[PDB]
C-alpha cells in the first residue's frame, strides 16, 4: 500500500491505491482501502488486509453503539478505539491505520496509527510502503487551509509518485472528501495519473 | 516479549542549588525514519514534578493515561488534594517504578527508560531513574540511552558529587544542559534540533519551555 | 451451587438433622460386632417381610474395604455405599503413599471424618 | 570443551629486592578427574624462567618449542638469552598462530644478568605482553590469584619474605578454585642462586 | 530398565526381566524387579522412562486391586489388558505421556487359557505367543520364531527362555545383570529363584 | 558431590563431603550435606544446594505431621516415597536431587533408600550419588564386606569419600560420619581433608600417586 | 580504552589511557598504548591488544625500511596507506582500531583506521570503549586554532572523561605531543590522579608460616 | 526477545566477630560500561537487628529486600511484637527465594546479626534459597577476588604455626572491629583496583548489641 | 548515507552529505564521500566505508595507469573498471558507487552502480539509505539542460529533505561542480539548509 | 574399544584391554586384542574412533620398527612416548584429527626400571604408576589410590589388576567381555592366557 489523509479549508480528504498483494502475485488491482466506520468518520487501511479488516469492524461496531447512546462521535473518540485495539493487541497485528473525520466544531482533523498503537494528530498524514518515496515530496508542497481543487491535485500528485516507484502499490487512485456538504467519492484511472 | 516501533531518544538532567533540570527532543523516530516531529516526551505531574521518558512512544502515551489518571484519583475525596496531600515526586516514582518491574515479571514490559525530576514539599530536589527492566537509580546527574554515555561526563564535570549541587546555580546548570543537547544533535543519528527544557525550582516553581533549539553550532571546519 | 445450611444448631444446643439421621440408623436392620481372643465376628440381621429374594446377587450387609478389614452398618442402604466406595478408594490410596495397609482405627478415622464433613457443609444433610 | 579449562592450573610470578618468584601448583586432571599430581608448569632456559597454564598438550609443545629456539640462539648468539629478549620471542611465537592459537597463558620470570633488574612478564594466547612491576597471574584460578596478589603484594620484599607471600598467594587461590592444587612448587630466585621448594597443601 | 521378554506355552506364561538399574556410568542396582502383580492371576512387567515406569505400574495396581475388592471378582487377564491400554492411549495426548512398555501375562481361569498381551506407551496392544520390548526383540523374535511350538511344557519354556538370556549376554552391548523370571499359571504367580 | 550410606552387620553407615560449586568456583568447603530428619531418620544432599535443601527439610516437617496423625515414627519406605511422589510431580520442570532415605525402625530393620529428581525410588545394601560417585565405589566394593565391625565400617566410609574427595575436583572440604543403629543415629565428627589425608597417608602407606 | 588525538597551530598531539582489562578484570594498570611507528609518528591502538601492537610494528618496520630505501622522512599518509591495506585484506578478523597522527615533510596529520579498512580524517578525533565520553568533551570545548598547551589540555581532559566514566579505560594519562620542527615528545604518565591509597595492614608472613615438604638447589650453570 | 535480567555490577562483604557483625558493600551501581549512580546504597537496616543486601541484578535485589522488610513487619504484627532472630529470618530467606525457584531472583544475599546468645552471626544465599552461616562471606562482581583474601586473614587458611614443621595450625580466634574494619577496607580497595564494576565509595553498616551503626569511605572513581 | 549526481547545460554536479555511521552513533559529522579517481572523473560512496575506499583507491591507480599509456580516460571507461571490481567480488562487497565525469565530446555523464554490480547510465541518478525518501521529489522536479544554479538547487533541496527523513544521514552537503572550466568545491551548512 | 588400564610395579608394567567390539546393539567379537608391539619392550595399548585406533596403532608400529632397523638399536620408552605425544599433537589441528587415546608400558633396559606413560588424542602425556582412558578411570584411580604399593611385585600386579577387573565388571553399565592381561619386564613381553 500507498495511503494519506490531508486537512484543508473546508475539511479533509481521504486518498489510496487500489491494490493488493501476495507475494508479488496482485490477488486485486481494484481493492477499496478506504473504509466507513461512522457518517463522516473514514480510515485509510495498509498492512495485514484481514487485520485492518476485523479492526474496522470492531470500530465500526463501537461507534454505531456510542451513537445509540451518546450521538455523534468525535473524530478523536474514533482514533482513541483504532488506538485501543492496536495497542492492545501488538503482538499480534500488523496495521498501519489513517483516521481522518469532519466535525462542525473542529472541522477536517488526521490522526495516523503506526504499528505500535501510537497515536499522532497532525495537519495530514502519508502510510503503507509506498509512502517512504513521497516524504520528500509532500513535505515540500503540503500548505495549510489549500482549497479542494488544490488538496486533491495535491494528493493525486503525492500517489501517483508513490504508485510509480512501489512495485506493492498501483491501479486506481480513489479519494473520499469530507466535508459540510457532505460525502464526495473520487476515482482517477491510470491513464490521467500515470502522465502527470 | 515485545520489540518497540515509534521511539525517543535520550532524556537528560541535573540537581543545582534550588532544584533540578531535565531535557528531552521532540522527535519519534520509526527505526531510521525520522518520522514525527511535534512528539512532547516531557509530561508535567501537577506543579512540582516532570517525568521524562524514552523508548517506546506507544508505552509512552499508556504512561501519560496512567499519569493523568493518577492525578485524578488522587483528588478523589481529598481536601488537601492542592496542598499537605498533593502528589510528590517520590510517590509518582514509586508507583512508575513498581509498574516497570511488574511488568518485566510477567515478561511483558513497558519498553522505556523514565527518569522522574521534581522537588519535594521540604524543598528536597528529587531526580531517580527506573526502566523496562524495573531497575532504579538516583544520582546528582542521570540521563538515558546516548545521553548517559555523551551528556552524563558533560553534566559531571558540573556536579561531580553531592557537595558540588549547593555551590551550582540555574544559569550553570541550564548552560550545561543546553550545551549537552547540542553535543547530542552532532553526534546521535536519532537526535533532532528541536527540544523542550523543564526547570522545577523550590521557589520558582515549575517553568516549561517549549520549541527550543541547538544554536550556535560549529561546522565551519571541514 | 446449592449453598444451603441444612443442619444448624437450635436454641437448646442440637443439630436437629445430624439427630433424625440417627433416628435412620434405628431404623435400619439390626447389625452386632463380637470380639474374641483371636478373631471377630459381624452378625447382621436380614428382615423377613421379603420373600422371593434372590441371595446370590442381593447387596450383601457387610462389605470388604480391604482383604483384611470389614465394614457393616444400620441405616440407609444407599447411603451406606457412599461411605463403603470413599472407604474402598482410600485403603488403595493408603496402600500406595504409605506402602502399607491401612489400620483398623485409621480406616475408622477416615469414614469418620467424612461423616463429620457432613454435618457442617453447605448444601449436603 | 573450552580449551582453556579442560586440564585446569595456575602460575604466578612476583618481584623482590633483588630477586623473583615464580610458582605454580602440580595438578593435571580431564574435566573432573584429576589424572597426575606431578604435573609442573614451570620451565626455564638458562637463567630464564616460563611458566605456562592451559591446554597441558600445548603447554608440553611449547615448552619443547622453546627449549629448540633458544637453543638455537644459544649457539648463534654465544650467550644466554635474558627476559627482555625472551619476552619477544614468546610473543612473536604465538602471534604467528593468530588464527589457529595455542590455548595457554604464558609467564615470563628471570634477572638480567647484566643489568640486574628483577624482570617478569605476562601474554594472552595470542602474544600480548603484559609487563608489571609488582605481579603476574595465570590460570583458571586467575581471578582468585589477582585478589591474593593485590592484596598480600608489597614492594621491594626480601628473597624469604617473598617466598611467604608468593606461596600464600597460590595456595589459597588455589583452593577455592576445583581445577587448580593437588601440590606446588615455588622458585625463589637471586642473581646467581635459585632454590626451588615443593609446597606442602590440601590434596582435595 | 531395558529387557523384559514373555512366552506364552500350553499351560503357562513366563515373564523375564533384567535386574540393573543404570543412571549415568554407575549400575546403582543389580536384583531389581521390573514387575507388579496386578491381581493373583495376572502379573504385569514394566520397562521405559525412569520415575514413570514404577509410578504408573503402582498406579494400575492400585486400580486393579481397587476392582477386585470392590466387585469381589478377579478381572480376566483381556479386560486388564485392555484398561491398560486406554489409560496409555489417554496418556499419549496428556501435558506430560507415560514413557512406559509394559506385558502382562495373565491366565484367564474362565478359560483354563494363558494369555501374554505387549503394550507399548502409544497404546498399542497385541496378543502373542512370544513377546518383547525394546532392543532385545531384535535378537529373541527371530530365535523364538525358530524353536518355538504352541504345546511347549512349562519347562521347554524355561529351556527356550534360558536360549534367549544367553543369546542376550552374547550380543547385547550392555550388562543387564540377569533375570528375574517369574511363572503365571493356574495356580497363580511363583517366582524361579535359580536362573 | 560425593555422598554414601551401606548397610553391614552392625547397622548402617552414612558418609559425605562438605563442597559446594558454582562452576569452577568454589563456593563453600563446610556445607551439611546430612539432614537429620528424626533421632532414627537421616536424609543425604546431592545435586541442586537449594533443592537438596528445602525439599528435605519440608520433609522432615511431612515427618513430623505424619507420627503426630498416626502416633508413631514413620517408616522409612514411607518417608522415601512422600518426597520421590513430591518431585515426580515436578518431572519435567528442571530440579536436580540425587538423595539417600536412612534409618531404622522395629518393622522394617535397617534400611536405605534411593530417591532422585527423575523420580527413581531404590532399596538396597549400598549407594554412591554425586559427581564423585563413581571413586567411592571403587574403594567402598572393593574393600566391603557384611561382617565389618563398627569401627572397620566408620572407616572405611570415611576413606571412601576422602578418595572422592581428592580425585573428583568437585568433591572435598571435610567428611562428615554418621552410624545408625537400633538405637538411632550416632554423629562420629566433623573430618578436615586437610589434615585427614596426611594422616591417612602416613598411616596407611596410601597415596602414592602423591608427592609426599 | 580511551583514546585522542588533536590537531593544534604547529602540529598534532594524541593521549590514551593506561588500563589494560581481560574481561571485567584490569590485568595491567599501566600498559603503554601509545606506540611509535617512526620517530616523528606515533600510534595510539584500541581494540585487540596483540593486534594493535603487532600491525603497529609489522607497518613500523616496513616505513623503516622504506626510509632508507627512499632516503626521506616517512610519511603519515604512508603508514595509513599501509595499515588500511593490510586490515583491509584481512576483512576485519585483525581487531586493530588506530589513531594515526605525526609530523612529516608534507606538514602535521591526523586519521584514524578501523579494523576492517576505512579511514578517517579530523582535527580531533577518539577511539575506543571511551570515545564516547571523551568525543563529548572534545565536541563541547575544541575550536580552530587551539595552541599547544591548549591541545594538550584538550586531549587530556578528553581521556580523563574515559578514566571516569568508561569502565574500560583507568589508572593515567599517557601523552605524545609531535610538533613541526621539533623532535616528537613523548610524555608517560602526564598524569597521575589514580595512586592507589596506603594498606591498612603489612601481610607479610612470620618466617616458617607456610609447611614445606622438600628443599634443593636448582642447578642455572653448565 | 526480550531479555527479563541485567547486570548492575558492585560486590559486598560480611564478617562476624565475637559480640559483633559487619556487611559491607560499594555503592556503585552500572549497566555494560557505563556508571548509573556514584551513591546508590545497597546495604539496608531491615530492623531487630538484622542488616542485608541483595547483590546482582537491583531490580531483583530491592524486590527481596523490600519483602523481607516487609515480612518483619508482619512478623510482629502475627506475633505478639517478637523479635525476629537471624536464623528465623535466615528461613524466611530461603522461602521467599525459593518461591521464585522457576524464575529466579538474580541476586547473591547476605545478611549479618547477633545470634540468640549474642555472638556475632553471617548467613548467605544462592540465587534460589540455598544458604549456609559462616564466618565470613564475599558476594557480588569481585566475590571471587575478596573471598580467598578472607579465607587466608579471617580463618588463617594455609597458616602454620613458625617452626613446628607444618605440623601445628594457626590457631582460630576472634578479631576485633578495628581489626575487621581494616580488612574490609584492604578487600574493597583491592577489588576496586582490579575489577571495572567497583569502586566509587565504600558503605559499612556495624551490628553490636548497641544498634546498627555506618561507616563511609571514599573508593577510586575511575 | 545519502548521495546523488547530477548532469547538466555545462557539465555535472556531484553531491553527498557528511555522516559516517556506527549503529546509532556519528563516528565522523564531516565525512567527505565525493572521491575523486581522476582530475574530472569523481564518486559518490555509499555503504561500507571500507569497501567503497578499498574499491575508490584500485580505481584510483588503475585510471592512473590507464593515463600514463593512453590518455585521459572516458567517464564510461571509469565507470566500467569499477563494475568489474563490483560485480566480481559481490559475494564480499556493500558498495553502491555513483560515478561522475566531464568530457568535452560526451560533456557531462553519470553511471550508477548499486549491489549487484549492474551499470546504469542516466541523466541523474541518487543513492544511499536517504535516497529512498526523495525519488518522488527528484523525478518531478528534474529537467534536462538545467543551469549551474538550477542544478545546485535541486541538489540543495534534495539532500535537504534526505537528510530531515534519514537518521543514517546529515551534517554537511557537499558538492563538486564538474565543468569545462575546472573543478569547484562547494559546502552548505544546517543553519541554511535545514530551513529551506 | 572403551576399556585400556595400566600398572607399574617394582619390576614391570601391566596392560590389561577389554576383549569386546562392539557397534550398534551387536558385540561383533569378544577376543579383540587391544595392543601393539612397538619394539621388544615396548607395548602400547589404544582406544577410541573406529579404524583411526588400529590405523594409528599400526603406524606408530611401522615408525619405530623403520627405526629398529635402521639404527640397530631399541628407543627407549621415554623416547617413544615422546615420538607418539608429537604425532598426537600435530594430529589435533589437522582437517581429521586422530581419535586415539593410548597407554605405553616399556621396560627402560639402561635404567633397568618399568615406565608407564598416558597420552590422549591431544597429545597429554603424563608418566604415571598407574593409568587408565575413558570411563575406566573413575573407578580405578581411587581404588589404586589405595591399595598400589611402589614395591610390588608382578604377582602382586596381577591382584591388584584383578580387583580393577572386578570392581568394572560390577559397576560398569556395558558388557565387555573381560580383558587381555600382558607384562612387560626385563625379558620383554609375554600375554597370560587366563584371567
Ligand atoms: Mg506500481
Ligand atoms: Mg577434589
Ligand atoms: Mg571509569
Amino acid at each position: 500500500t500507498s495511503i494519506m489523509a490531508v486537512t484543508f479549508k473546508d475539511g479533509v480528504i481521504l486518498g489510496a491505491d487500489s491494490r493488493t498483494t501476495t507475494g508479488a502475485y496482485i490477488a486485486n488491482r481494484v481493492t477499496d482501502k478506504l473504509t466507513r466506520v461512522h457518517d463522516k468518520i473514514w480510515c485509510c487501511r495498509s498492512g495485514s488486509a484481514a487485520d485492518t479488516q476485523a479492526i474496522a469492524d470492531i470500530v465500526q461496531y463501537h461507534l454505531e453503539l456510542y451513537t445509540s447512546q451518546y450521538g455523534t462521535p468525535s473524530t478523536e473518540t474514533a482514533a482513541s478505539v483504532f488506538k485501543e485495539l492496536c495497542y492492545e493487541n501488538k503482538d499480534n497485528l500488523t496495521a498501519g491505520i489513517i483516521v481522518a473525520g469532519y466535525d462542525d466544531k473542529n472541522k477536517g482533523e488526521v490522526y495516523t496509527i503506526p504499528l505500535g498503537g501510537s497515536v499522532h494528530k497532525l495537519p495530514y498524514a502519508i502510510a503503507g510502503s509506498g509512502s517512504t518515496f513521497i516524504y520528500g515530496y509532500c513535505d515540500k508542497n503540503f500548505r495549510e487551509n489549500m482549497s479542494k481543487e488544490e488538496t486533491v491535485d495535491f494528493i493525486k500528485h503525492s500517489l501517483s509518485q508513490a504508485i510509480k516507484w512501489d512495485g506493492s502499490s498501483g491501479g486506481v487512485i480513489r479519494m473520499v472528501v469530507l466535508t459540510a456538504a457532505g460525502v464526495e467519492r473520487l476515482i482517477f484511472y491510470p491513464d490521467e495519473y500515470e502522465q502527470l | 516479549t515485545q520489540q518497540p516501533i515509534v521511539t525517543g531518544t535520550s532524556v537528560i538532567s541535573m540537581k543545582y542549588d534550588n532544584g533540578v533540570i531535565i531535557a528531552a527532543d521532540n522527535l519519534g523516530s520509526y527505526g531510521s525514519l525520522l518520522r514525527f516531529n511535534g512528539v512532547e516526551r516531557l509530561i508535567p505531574v501537577g506543579d512540582n514534578t516532570v517525568v521524562g521518558i524514552s523508548g517506546d512512544i506507544s508505552d509512552m502515551q499508556h504512561i501519560e493515561r496512567l499519569l493523568k489518571d493518577l492525578v485524578t484519583e488522587n483528588a478523589y475525596d481529598n481536601p488537601l488534594a492542592d496542598a499537605e496531600e498533593a502528589l510528590e515526586p517520590s510517590y509518582i516514582f514509586e508507583y512508575l517504578a513498581t509498574v516497570m518491574y511488574q511488568r518485566r515479571s510477567k515478561m511483558n514490559p513497558l519498553w522505556n527508560a523514565i527518569i522522574v525530576a521534581g522537588v519535594q514539599s521540604n524543598g528536597d530536589q528529587f531526580l531517580r531513574y527506573v526502566n523496562l527492566l524495573g531497575v532504579t537509580y538516583s544520582s546528582p546527574t542521570l540521563a538515558t540511552g546516548f545521553g548517559a554515555h555523551m551528556a552524563n561526563p558533560l553534566l559531571r564535570k558540573v556536579v561531580d558529587r553531592e557537595s558540588d549541587i549547593p555551590k551550582t546555580t540555574v544559569q550553570v546548570a541550564e548552560e550545561a544542559i543546553v550545551n549537552a543537547m547540542r553535543v547530542l544533535y552532532y553526534r546521535d543519528a536519532r537526535s533532532s534540533r528541536n527540544f523542550s527544557l523543564a526547570i522545577i525550582d523550590k521557589n520558582t516553581g515549575l517553568t516549561f519551555k517549549k520549541n527550543l533549539q541547538v544554536e550556535n553550532m560549529k561546522w565551519d571546519f571541514a | 451451587g446449592y449453598d444451603r445450611a441444612l443442619s444448624i444448631f437450635s436454641p437448646d444446643g442440637h443439630i436437629f438433622q445430624v439427630e433424625y439421621a440417627l433416628e435412620a440408623v434405628k431404623r435400619g436392620t439390626c447389625a452386632v460386632g463380637v470380639k474374641g481372643k483371636n478373631c471377630v465376628v459381624l452378625g447382621c440381621e436380614r428382615r423377613s417381610t421379603l420373600k422371593l429374594q434372590d441371595t446370590r446377587i442381593t447387596p450383601s450387609k457387610v462389605s470388604k474395604i480391604d482383604s483384611h478389614v470389614v465394614l457393616s452398618f444400620s441405616g440407609l442402604n444407599a447411603d451406606s455405599r457412599i461411605l463403603i466406595e470413599k472407604a474402598r478408594v482410600e485403603a488403595q490410596s493408603h496402600r500406595l503413599t504409605l506402602e502399607d495397609p491401612v489400620t483398623v482405627e485409621y480406616l475408622t478415622r477416615y469414614v469418620a471424618g467424612v461423616q463429620q464433613r457432613y454435618t457442617q457443609s453447605g448444601g449436603v444433610r | 570443551s573450552d580449551p582453556s579449562s579442560i586440564n585446569g592450573g595456575i602460575v604466578v610470578a612476583m618481584t623482590g629486592k633483588d630477586c623473583v618468584a615464580i610458582a605454580c601448583d602440580l595438578r593435571l586432571g580431564s574435566q573432573s578427574l584429576g589424572v597426575s599430581n606431578k604435573f609442573e608448569k614451570i620451565f626455564h632456559y638458562g637463567h630464564v624462567f616460563l611458566g605456562i597454564t592451559g591446554l597441558a598438550t600445548d603447554v608440553t609443545t611449547l615448552n619443547e618449542m622453546f627449549r629448540y629456539k633458544t637453543n638455537l640462539y644459544k649457539l648463534k648468539e654465544e650467550r644466554a638469552i635474558e627476559p627482555e629478549t625472551f619476552t619477544q620471542l614468546v610473543s612473536s611465537s604465538l602471534y604467528e598462530r593468530r588464527f589457529g592459537p595455542y590455548f595457554v597463558g604464558p609467564v615470563v620470570a628471570g634477572i638480567n644478568s647484566k643489568s640486574g633488574k628483577p624482570f617478569i612478564a605476562g601474554f594472552d594466547l595470542i602474544g600480548c605482553i603484559d609487563e608489571a612491576k609488582d605481579f603476574i597471574v595465570s590460570g583458571t584460578a586467575s581471578d582468585q590469584l589477582f585478589g591474593m596478589c593485590e592484596s598480600l603484594y608489597e614492594p621491594n620484599l626480601e628473597p624469604e619474605d617473598l617466598f611467604e607471600t608468593i606461596s600464600q598467594a597460590l595456595l589459597n587461590a588455589a583452593d577455592r578454585d576445583a581445577l587448580s592444587g593437588w601440590g606446588a612448587v615455588v622458585y625463589i630466585i637471586k642473581k646467581d642462586e635459585v632454590v626451588k621448594r615443593y609446597l606442602k597443601m590440601r590434596q582435595d | 530398565m531395558d529387557i523384559i521378554l514373555g512366552i506364552r506355552v500350553q499351560d503357562s506364561v513366563i515373564l523375564a526381566s533384567s535386574k540393573a538399574v543404570t543412571r549415568g556410568i554407575s549400575v546403582l542396582k543389580d536384583s531389581d524387579d521390573k514387575t507388579r502383580q496386578l491381581s493373583p492371576h495376572t502379573l504385569m512387567s514394566f520397562a521405559g522412562e525412569a520415575g514413570d515406569t514404577v509410578q504408573f505400574a503402582e498406579y494400575i495396581q492400585a486400580n486393579i486391586q481397587l476392582y477386585s475388592i470392590r466387585e469381589d471378582y478377579e478381572l480376566s487377564p483381556q479386560a486388564v489388558s485392555s484398561f491398560v491400554r486406554q489409560e496409555l492411549a489417554k496418556s499419549i495426548r496428556s501435558r506430560r505421556p507415560y514413557q512406559v512398555n509394559v506385558l502382562i501375562g495373565g491366565y484367564d481361569k474362565k478359560k483354563n487359557k494363558p494369555e501374554l498381551y505387549q503394550i507399548d506407551y502409544l497404546g498399542t496392544k497385541v496378543e502373542l505367543p512370544y513377546g518383547a520390548h525394546g532392543y532385545s526383540g531384535f535378537y529373541t523374535f527371530s530365535l523364538l520364531d525358530h524353536h518355538y511350538r504352541p504345546d511347549m511344557t512349562t519347562e521347554e519354556g524355561l529351556d527356550l527362555l534360558k536360549l534367549c538370556v544367553q543369546e542376550l549376554e552374547k550380543r547385547m552391548p550392555m550388562d543387564f545383570k540377569g533375570v528375574i523370571v517369574k511363572i503365571v499359571d493356574k495356580d497363580g504367580i511363583r517366582q524361579v529363584d535359580d536362573f | 558431590t560425593t555422598t554414601l550410606a551401606f548397610r553391614f552387620q552392625g547397622g548402617i553407615i552414612v558418609a559425605v563431603d562438605s563442597r559446594a560449586t558454582a562452576g569452577n568456583w568454589v563456593a563453600s568447603q563446610t556445607v551439611k550435606k546430612v539432614i537429620e530428619i528424626n533421632p532414627f531418620l537421616l536424609g543425604t544432599m546431592a545435586g541442586g544446594a537449594a533443592d537438596c535443601q528445602f525439599w528435605e527439610t519440608w520433609l522432615g516437617s511431612q515427618c513430623r505431621l505424619h507420627e503426630l496423625r498416626e502416633k508413631e515414627r514413620i517408616s522409612v519406605a514411607a518417608a522415601s516415597k512422600i518426597l520421590s511422589n513430591l518431585v515426580y510431580q515436578y518431572k519435567g520442570a528442571g530440579l536436580s536431587m540425587g538423595t539417600m532415605i536412612c534409618g531404622y525402625t522395629r518393622k522394617e530393620g535397617p534400611t536405605i533408600y534411593y530417591v532422585d529428581s527423575d523420580g527413581t525410588r531404590l532399596k538396597g545394601d549400598i549407594f554412591c550419588v554425586g559427581s564423585g560417585q563413581t571413586f567411592a565405589y571403587g574403594v567402598l566394593d572393593s574393600n566391603y564386606k557384611w561382617d565389618l565391625s563398627v569401627e572397620d565400617a566408620l572407616y572405611l566410609g570415611k576413606r571412601s569419600i576422602l578418595a572422592a574427595a581428592h580425585r573428583d575436583a568437585y568433591s572435598g572440604g571435610s567428611v562428615n560420619l554418621y552410624h545408625v543403629t537400633e538405637d538411632g543415629w550416632i554423629y562420629h565428627g566433623n573430618h578436615d581433608v586437610g589434615e585427614l589425608f596426611w594422616k591417612v597417608k602416613e598411616e596407611e602407606g596410601s597415596f602414592n600417586n602423591v608427592i609426599g | 580504552t580511551t583514546i585522542v588525538g588533536v590537531k593544534f597551530n604547529n602540529g598534532v598531539v594524541i593521549a590514551a589511557d593506561t588500563r589494560s582489562t581481560q574481561g571485567p578484570i584490569v590485568a595491567d594498570k599501566n600498559c603503554a598504548k601509545l606506540h611509535r611507528i617512526s620517530p616523528k609518528i606515533w600510534c595510539a591502538g584500541a581494540g585487540t591488544a596483540a593486534d594493535t601492537e603487532a600491525v603497529t610494528q609489522l607497518i613500523g618496520s616496513n616505513i623503516e625500511l622504506h626510509s632508507l630505501y627512499t632516503s626521506r622522512e616517512p610519511r603519515v599518509v604512508s603508514a595509513l596507506q599501509m595499515l588500511k591495506q593490510h586490515l583491509f585484506k584481512y576483512q576485519g578478523h585483525i581487531g586493530a582500531y588506530l589513531i594515526v597522527a605525526g609530523v612529516d615533510p608534507t606538514g602535521s596529520h591526523l586519521f584514524s583506521i578501523h579494523a576492517h579498512g576505512s579511514t578517517d580524517v579530523g582535527y580531533y578525533l577518539s577511539l575506543g570503549s571511551g570515545s564516547l565520553a571523551a568525543m563529548a568533551v572534545l565536541e563541547s570545548h575544541w575550536k580552530q586554532d587551539l595552541t599547544k598547551e591548549e591541545a594538550i589540555k584538550l586531549a587530556s581532559d578528553a581521556i580523563q572523561a574515559g578514566i571516569w566514566n568508561d569502565l574500560g579505560s583507568g589508572s593515567n594519562v599517557d601523552v605524545c605531543v609531535m610538533e613541526i620542527g621539533k623532535d616528537a615528545e613523548y610524555l608517560r604518565n602526564y598524569l597521575t590522579p589514580n595512586v592507589r591509597e596506603e594498606k591498612q595492614k603489612s601481610y607479610k608472613f612470620p618466617r616458617g608460616t607456610t609447611a614445606v615438604l622438600k628443599e634443593s638447589i636448582v642447578n642455572i650453570c653448565d | 526477545q526480550f531479555n527479563p535480567y541485567g547486570d548492575n555490577g558492585g560486590t559486598i562483604l560480611g564478617i562476624a566477630g565475637e559480640d559483633f557483625a559487619v556487611l559491607a558493600g560499594d555503592t556503585r551501581n552500572i549497566t555494560d560500561y557505563s556508571i548509573n549512580s556514584r551513591y546508590e546504597p545497597k546495604v539496608f537496616d531491615c530492623g531487630d537487628n538484622i542488616v542485608m543486601s541483595a547483590n546482582g541484578f537491583a531490580a531483583d535485589g530491592d524486590a527481596l529486600v523490600k519483602r523481607f522488610k516487609n515480612s518483619v513487619k508482619w512478623y510482629h504484627f502475627d506475633h505478639n511484637d517478637k523479635k525476629l532472630s537471624i536464623n528465623s529470618a535466615a528461613r524466611n530467606i530461603q522461602h521467599l527465594l525459593y518461591g521464585k525457584r522457576f524464575f529466579p531472583y538474580y541476586v547473591h544475599t547476605i545478611i549479618a546479626g547477633l545470634d540468640e546468645d549474642g555472638k556475632g552471626a553471617v548467613y548467605s544465599f544462592d540465587p534460589v534459597g540455598s544458604y549456609e552461616r559462616e564466618q565470613c562471606r564475599a558476594g557480588g562482581a569481585a566475590a571471587s577476588l575478596i573471598m580467598p583474601f578472607l579465607d587466608n586473614q579471617v580463618n588463617f587458611k594455609n597458616q602454620y604455626e613458625p617452626g613446628t614443621n607444618g605440623k601445628v595450625k594457626k590457631p582460630l580466634k576472634y578479631l576485633s572491629v578495628e581489626e575487621v574494619i581494616k580488612l574490609v577496607r584492604d578487600s574493597f580497595t583491592s577489588a576496586t583496583e582490579r575489577h571495572i564494576q567497583v569502586g566509587d565509595g565504600l558503605e559499612i553498616l556495624i551490628v553490636t548489641k548497641d544498634g546498627v551503626r555506618k561507616e563511609f569511605y571514599e573508593l577510586k572513581r575511575d
